């Protein structure tokens, strides 16, 4: 089996320089037709090709990003390097490298990507706020409460909801994050049966998130129904 | 500069049906050096077809490529569970290599109207100078929903984000959160907050709202 692995800074400020490296294993930049290239994917959008370098060291670029792009191979270390200057937030994206094994077989082998966030802000952990259903005029079915993990970076949180009787909850309601002024926000909600909340002492449930910069965990107050 | 237009952007079929995704080039593609990739959200693309019609190493046979000139087709008969992902065509006739925007194949299900809830900003966050009103839409289908914010009857704009989950694994439904974010100052200057949601499964638009403080 062939293999590629990318790596680089997971966070970087604009007006700067990104360097990524595709360490590959299973082939050498020597056969004809063979080549390797970098392709990125901005969150939620399409794949976009940056640069490609052939064995025989022939390099090819994406006009729109050329003169800002630079591609190089080191047969010595089995690792291709990409350089992007003048970083901008729009350059945030997952960066993949892949190998074309011949002339017709295009990118038959892909690395695995590495998300490179481009924010001037600094790696801050989440700050939590409870979301209590200001529900009524029909409580109905069941009651819902949330939790708003705010101002974090890089985008990388998880949610787990636990009870007072410290068990676990069935939320599944996790929304992808939205990028607001250099910082990412996310919401998580959870439905509990109207029958339970309109009873028990549980004056709350707790919201738990694990971001790599801190593992905060606020508690959200149920509403009291009956 | 060979532009690639894929359509439809999103296609809604049932498991087992046949799917025909089209990819059209802005000019003829020399030698038909066109390729198709499949990507599940999260993972990396995987090659499905190259040279317009040649299958790849370890890629099933319901996947087939055809066409030439400026029209190409990736057809997959007998849609299987795992086939409901995104698909991209690419041309490598020149390089600049270029990609299409991708067409997503989703699971057709019946209409499910959403259940909606509105959450007022918490005092805590309020002390922080910024208040965030949220409106959650739960388990609905199809994906299209109009979610409008109104403050003291004023239609809002450029001050709400919007996030939507991927099609539910057990439900085939979607949920979405719409966030209205405004200055604590502005927030305390108004009385009634309302998010109106429009969806094919509601006979009439449902509006949810609360009055600052009375919650
Ligand atoms: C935590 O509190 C809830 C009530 O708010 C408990 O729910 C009830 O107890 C059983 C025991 O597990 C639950 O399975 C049911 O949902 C509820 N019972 C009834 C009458 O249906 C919940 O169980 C508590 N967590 C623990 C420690 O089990």
């Amino acid at each position: 089996q062939v293999t590629l692995k990318e790596s680089g800074p997971t966070l970087v400020k604009p007006t700067q320089t990104l360097t990524l490296t595709c360490t590959f294993s299973g082939f050498s930049l020597t056969t004809t037709g063979e080549g390797v290239g970098w392709i990125r994917q901005p969150p939620g959008k399409a794949l976009e090709f940056l640069a490609f370098i052939y064995w025989n060291d022939a390099k090819r670029y994406n006009p729109s990003l050329q003169s800002r792009l630079t591609i190089t191979k080191d047969a010595s270390k089995k690792q291709v390097v990409l350089t992007l200057t003048n970083l901008d937030p729009v350059d945030t994206a997952t960066y993949y490298c892949a190998r074309t094994s011949g002339w017709d077989i295009e990118f038959e082998y892909w690395g695995q990507g590495t998300l490179v966030t481009v924010s001037s802000g600094s790696a801050s952990a989440p700050t939590l706020f409870p979301l209590v259903s200001c529900e009524n005029s029909s409580p109905s079915s069941t009651v819902a409460v949330g939790c708003l993990a705010q101002d974090f970076l890089p985008d990388s949180i998880t949610f787990s909801w636990k009870y007072k009787n410290n068990s676990d909850i069935s939320s599944t309601r996790g929304f992808p994050s939205v990028l607001r002024g250099g910082k990412y926000a996310a919401t998580s909600q959870v439905l509990l049966p109207s029958k339970d909340v309109m009873q028990g002492t549980d004056e709350h449930v707790v919201c738990k998130v694990q971001h790599p910069n801190g593992n905060k965990e606020k508690d959200v107050p149920l509403p009291v129904v009956i | 500069e060979i532009v690639l237009t894929q359509s439809p952007g999103t296609l809604s079929l049932s498991p087992g049906e046949r799917a025909t995704l089209s990819c059209r080039a802005s000019e003829t593609v020399s030698n038909d050096k066109v390729a198709w990739y499949q990507q599940k959200p999260g993972q990396a693309p995987r090659l499905l077809i190259y040279g317009a019609s040649s299958r790849a190493t370890g890629i099933p046979d319901r996947f087939s490529g055809s066409g030439s000139g400026t029209d190409f087709t990736l057809s997959i008969s007998g849609l299987e569970p795992e086939d409901f992902v995104v698909y991209y065509c690419q041309q490598y006739a020149s390089s600049p290599r270029t990609f299409g925007q991708g067409t997503k194949v989703e699971i057709k299900r019946t209409v499910a109207a959403p259940s909606v809830f509105i959450f007022p900003p918490s005092d805590e966050q309020l002390k922080s100078g910024t208040a965030s009103v949220v409106c959650l839409l739960n388990n609905f289908y199809p994906r299209e929903a109009k979610v409008q914010w109104k403050v003291d009857n004023a239609l809002q704009s450029g001050n709400s984000q919007e996030s939507v989950t991927e099609q539910d694994s057990k439900d085939s439904t979607y949920s979405l959160s719409s966030t209205l974010t405004l200055s604590k100052a502005d927030y305390e200057k108004h009385k009634v907050y309302a998010c109106e949601v429009t969806h094919q499964g509601l006979s009439s638009p449902v509006t949810k709202s609360f009055n600052r403080g009375e919650c």
